[PDB]
């Protein structure tokens, strides 16, 4: 049971992001540490527990791939929708390695790609927010 | 010689909920005779002084059987009320037997 | 030809109305109205087609007072079975009338007075006759002789007789063990959510609130019997609200109080939380506004705490006096779960089955295909439909498991089938009542 | 086995048109207790090797008369299909049988 990069599935809103770019294509990062350490003059410390959990999820799709087109249709119906609609939905990501254990609690899409055509084809980065990175684990509290 | 108002007033304390057939004229407290196994049936609201059964109900009559008529019981195991229906009828085999509607009166 | 700015000031009042998951219907034994579930939007409409003794005007009222007005009140009828019998002896030739309508197009009278010898029955004979023989009447109208009742049969399902001097009389409603109502009223809309009824007898209300527990909806009904004050065991009792607590039936609500037989307190009791959001309210403590406190039926006073005692284990909810404010209070199912519970359960169940709903028919994004790809989107869905409920301040976690692909049955692919997905989430209470146990005053 | 498509072909041409209601198994000798009138049936188009009754019909049935099995007659007079009922059923007087649904499948 090893990571293989042909499982790793993402889904957002419903739909079934796939065609992932051969580098790396999927990078969860919280915005902020767990504890920023605070040192007094002395040389006591204190620890800052930082409620602030969001969390930032960039994709890397090629261009070509079809999600990029059901990504963006969703971006521009998303627009046209009254302030009072939600625009989040959580972003569950599965691996069976275990590799990334990792939820998207509350996603929106920060982020539209930006398209760098060239000589060969290159990918189309989709940058979304989170309100609660949720780091998971199989392992129970025992 | 009493009132609509009372009328209604008065049959919605009745409630009869079971209805048993009989082969001939129930006695003064039919106890004999009972050919099919009581069944409940639901009645309704007093409206003008009388109450019908809403649901049309259906009873087992066994074989080589007769209906005539009927006495309808309370929760009590109490028989409330006993009648003849319109039209009876000989069960020579196992078959089911219909009615329509019951009406509890009070206008004659 | 319309004015550049039409203005219309009236000397009316508020009113300014809220919107909620939940919409009531009221199952009045009326004549009027096309069809089952005719509807309202103010009171007003409700009166355009009710008199102020009718069942429906009294529930209309109460409901539609409060202060956040509901959207919309759904008012179905119950199929009707009018009885007709002759009070007094045929005198000659004594004229006698009555007028059958079904449908829309139906307004035939009908006039025998044939009894020049002597009928001692005959004319309801001789009407049974006519009535099977008028061409706009024939098909739709049973009738019997007795020894009359002009129900309905096939196709069309309203009748309605109406006459001046002879009888016409009763009503005898049809509609038998709620089923039978609710069968004919599930055919035409269901879009209706709190249910209630004009009916009080017991036989039908035990018939709802079983045949509630099948759906998912809601029952409300209001019982006055005093035989529910006075028992503490509830194996001993008949009352009603002993039979619902004995049979452990979780979507019907009792509110006891003592007008529970000319008004209907429980369309207070609805229009507090459905204008409202659902599970994002407590319908315990809660200030209806118009009625009054429980009274006891032989003194006209407030509930005593011993028959408040006898009414919580029940579950059957009353209106305690604490404060001198009246306020409902309990505000629990006959089952023993918390109102809102049941209907954030329900909202949840509504969401997840909308939201699932769009993968399965709308292709959302695309068919959802049988590997781990597949699953997870099925999980994503859930997923989300329980992140509204945390929002909502209803839920405060939630756990989704969902099977491995490679962990399922040959037998369940080849089904299309898919089991085995569980969620298990954390309910967020709330504090209805507190214990001060104040230290001293040294 | 034949193809979804396939089925759906074949199943253009069966084409009940009228329902008789039987008292015996009418396996063989199909034209015998032919108990009740054929009544009219109307089916819907194949959709995934399945056709369905367009909707409720009505079977006059006589009195004092028992049915147990049906059979879907074709415009030509040919038995295409028999089948049992849930229950023998005794109509001791005039009735009418009610038939919610009947659908033809081949997904067996």
């Amino acid at each position: 049971q090893q990571y293989s990069p042909k499982d790793v599935v993402c889904s957002w809103n419903g739909i079934a992001i796939e065609g992932f770019a051969p580098d790396s294509f999927l990078r969860l990062q919280r915005t902020s540490p767990l504890v920023t350490p605070v040192v007094g003059a002395g040389g006591q410390v204190a620890l800052t527990r930082n409620a602030d959990k969001t969390g930032t999820i960039e994709i890397e799709l090629m261009q070509t791939s079809l999600s990029n087109q059901m990504l963006s249709a969703i971006q521009a119906k998303q627009d046209d929708m009254e302030l009072e609609e939600d625009i989040s939905s959580n972003f569950v990501i599965y691996d069976p390695s275990g590799s990334v254990l990792a939820t998207g609690i509350n996603a929106w899409l920060q982020e539209l790609p930006q398209i760098e055509l060239g000589r060969d084809q290159n990918s189309k980065t989709w940058i979304f927010g989170c309100e609660k990175l949720d780091y998971t684990s199989t392992i129970p509290a025992s | 010689t009493l009132t609509i108002d009372g009328k209604n007033k008065i049959l919605a304390t009745l409630t009869p909920t079971t209805i048993v057939l009989h082969n001939v004229d129930p006695t003064a407290d039919p106890t004999a005779n009972k050919v099919t196994q009581p069944v409940a049936i639901f009645f309704s609201e007093p409206n003008n002084g009388l109450i019908a059964s809403e649901d049309t109900v259906n009873i087992t009559v066994p074989a080589s059987a007769t209906v005539s008529h009927f006495s309808l019981w309370d929760d009590n195991s109490k028989c409330v009320a006993t009648g003849a229906l319109s039209s009876p009828q000989f069960f020579a085999e196992e078959g089911i037997y219909v009615i329509s509607s019951v009406s509890i009166d009070l206008n004659k | 030809w319309n004015p550049i700015v039409n203005v219309d000031i009236t000397l009316n009042t508020a009113g300014t109305t809220r919107e909620g998951f939940g919409l009531p219907l009221f199952l009045a034994s009326t004549d009027n109205f096309e069809e089952r579930i005719r509807g309202y939007t103010s009171l007003t409409e409700v009166a355009e087609d009710f008199d102020e003794s009718t069942a429906a005007y009294k529930a209309a009222k109460q409901l539609w007072s409060q202060t956040p007005k509901v959207t919309q009140l759904y008012i179905g009828r119950r199929t009707m079975q009018y009885t007709v019998s002759i009070p007094d002896t045929v005198a000659e030739g004594s004229e006698y009338s009555l007028t059958v309508a079904i449908g829309g197009g139906v307004s035939q009278p009908f006039q025998y007075t044939a009894k020049e010898n002597d009928t001692a029955l005959i004319v309801l004979n001789e009407f049974k006759s006519q009535i099977e023989a008028s061409p706009t009447i024939k098909d739709g109208v049973n009738a019997s002789v007795t020894g009359m009742i002009i129900t309905k049969a096939g196709d069309n399902d309203f009748v309605k007789v109406t006459s001046i001097t002879p009888t016409t009389s009763i009503a005898a409603t049809t509609a038998d063990t709620a089923s039978a109502a609710l069968a004919s009223i599930e055919t035409y809309s269901t879009d209706w959510y709190f249910i209630s009824a004009e009916d009080r007898t017991q036989q039908f209300v035990l018939a709802m609130a079983s045949e509630i527990q099948a759906r998912k909806k809601i029952f409300f009904t209001a019982n006055a019997d005093v035989k529910a004050l006075q028992g503490t065991d509830l194996t001993s009792a008949t009352d009603v609200p002993a039979q619902l607590a004995k049979s452990k039936y979780t979507r019907t609500v009792c509110l006891w109080h003592h007008t529970a037989e000319f008004d209907y307190p429980e369309m207070a009791y609805i229009a507090y939380g459905a204008p409202y959001d659902a599970g994002s309210i407590a319908w315990g403590n809660a200030q209806l506004t118009g009625v009054a406190a429980s009274l006891q039926p032989a003194n006209q006073r407030p509930l005593i705490s011993i028959q408040k005692s006898a009414l919580d284990t029940r579950s059957c909810n009353f209106i305690d006096l604490d404060g001198g404010v009246p306020v409902v209070r309990r505000g629990i199912t006959s089952g023993g779960e918390w109102i809102d519970i049941v209907r954030g359960v329900d909202w949840l169940e509504s969401d997840l089955k909308t939201s699932l709903r769009d993968l399965l028919i709308n292709q959302k994004g695309g068919k959802i295909t049988y590997d781990d790809t597949g699953i997870t989107r099925i999980r994503q869905v859930i997923e989300t439909s329980l992140q509204r409920a945390v929002n909502r301040k209803f839920l405060s976690t939630y756990t989704v498991t969902v099977p491995k692909a490679s962990q399922v049955a040959l037998a369940d692919k080849k089904a299309r089938i898919l089991k085995d997905i569980t969620f298990h989430g954390i309910l967020a209470g709330a504090i209805l009542d507190v214990d001060l146990k104040g230290t001293v005053a040294y």
